């Protein structure tokens, strides 16, 4: 073996000094970054409902391609939460080797040099770290279970979707054939900002479930054959409600506005 | 001896400083 | 209005296209800056060793 | 402030503790070595 007459060990263990660079090394947190990105895109999603007319069709080649940009931008958060958790268990690891590994002095100086000591190296175990793999995959976000679905509502709004609560589970949601009334039960009027139950999957309009549940702490589902004690709290935002009620209303107004100037034309 | 109390002390100092400016932060979290 | 809709959709797909690409660059870019910064650390360690 | 506030009190706890820990293990070495050079100082009264 060729020694190093060069002094620079191959490897030596965490030099105190750089045990404070050490301290210092570590992903940096981009969850910020991905927080805007998913912001961004549930904007996205609300403007998407909100311009494209539900007349017109071709929304699913959108849908899809955002849907595969958004899954691949939170694989790329996951990948860097990998990272950084290999980085963590990594640091953890060359520390208590390094620190297994004798401290440097001149003697050691030449035992590290010449290869009679090694230490782990933060560059080799870097490289020999386990590479950044998607780590929770941040799919629970109501954009990838819009992303995900809103082709197939484009295609009918009113679908019952039942697998829309949990985006958690990052198997694909086999979505269930049925028709989400445009209706709420209660106040028996359209969706404005409706409130899904987590428990039974039946939406109602904000204000109309209100009213249902008011004066008690704790009421029964108000939609028919459905038991579920609900409370204010029981129920969530349903982005998929305003989106189905709000492509509803837009389809509504352009045939009400066309319907009306001819209605007027009559006079 | 000296030199481990001293650290010891700051540990204290700046972790309880962190906590502080941690929720102050909290607390600085927050057209048509 | 809902072909320029159409449009301004499409746009929100290729759009967002490219923030998957651009966060491509920017994770795996992290990562090159963590990985050449942990370089740096083992040959300043070396060096006050 | 929540960014640089969390690198300053990281820094300067991980600063800290690495040299508590540093400066202990000093401390015990130097009191295993005090315990040496009085066994000696015993030694050398014994002799004389
Ligand atoms: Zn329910």
């Amino acid at each position: 073996g060729a020694l190093n007459d060069n002094p620079i060990p191959k490897s030596v263990p965490l030099h105190p000094k750089s045990g404070k660079y050490f301290h210092n090394l570590h992903a940096r947190d981009l969850s910020n970054i991905y927080q805007q990105c998913y912001k961004q895109i549930d904007e996205t999603i609300n403007q998407l409902v909100d311009s494209t007319s539900p007349s017109t069709i071709g929304i699913e080649e959108q849908v899809a391609d955002i849907t595969s940009t958004y899954k691949l931008l939170s694989t790329y958060e996951s990948e860097s939460n990998s990272f950084d958790e290999h980085i963590k268990d990594l640091k953890k690891n060359f520390k208590q080797s390094s620190d297994a590994c004798p401290q440097i002095d001149l003697s050691t100086w030449d035992k590290y040099r010449t290869g009679e000591l090694t230490a782990p190296k933060l560059s080799e175990l870097y490289l020999n770290m386990p590479t950044p793999e998607p780590a929770t995959m941040v799919n629970n976000t109501d954009t990838l279970k819009i992303l995900k679905v809103l082709p197939y509502i484009w295609n009918d709004p009113t679908c019952v979707i039942p697998d829309l609560q949990n985006p958690a589970d990052e198997d694909d949601l086999q979505i269930e054939g049925g028709k989400i009334e445009l209706t709420c039960p209660i106040t028996c009027k359209p969706y404005e900002a409706p409130l899904i139950s987590r428990k039974c999957n039946h939406v109602f309009d904000r204000d109309g479930i209100q009213n249902y549940l008011q004066g008690y702490t704790t009421r029964d589902c108000p939609q028919a054959a459905c038991s579920q004690v609900v409370s204010m709290r029981d129920f969530v935002r349903d982005p998929i409600m305003e989106l189905r009620c709000k492509i509803a209303k837009m389809k509504e107004s352009q045939e009400q506005d066309k319907r009306s100037s001819q209605a007027i034309d009559v006079l | 001896t000296e030199k481990i109390r001293n650290r010891q002390e700051k540990i204290e100092r700046y972790t309880s400083d962190g906590t502080t400016i941690e929720a102050q932060i909290d607390a600085k979290v927050i057209r048509d | 209005i809902d072909d320029q809709i159409q449009q301004l959709l499409l746009k929100q797909r290729h759009l967002l296209s490219k923030m998957a690409s651009s966060m491509k660059s920017l994770k795996n870019c992290q990562k090159e800056l963590i990985s050449t910064q942990i370089l740096q650390f083992e040959a300043q360690n070396m060096d006050v060793s | 402030q929540l960014k640089e506030d969390i690198n300053s009190r990281q820094s300067k706890i991980q600063k800290y503790k690495d040299d508590t820990i540093y400066y202990e293990d000093k401390k015990k070495v130097y009191l295993e070595n005090i315990k040496k050079i009085e066994v000696n100082v015993a030694a050398l009264k014994e002799g004389i």
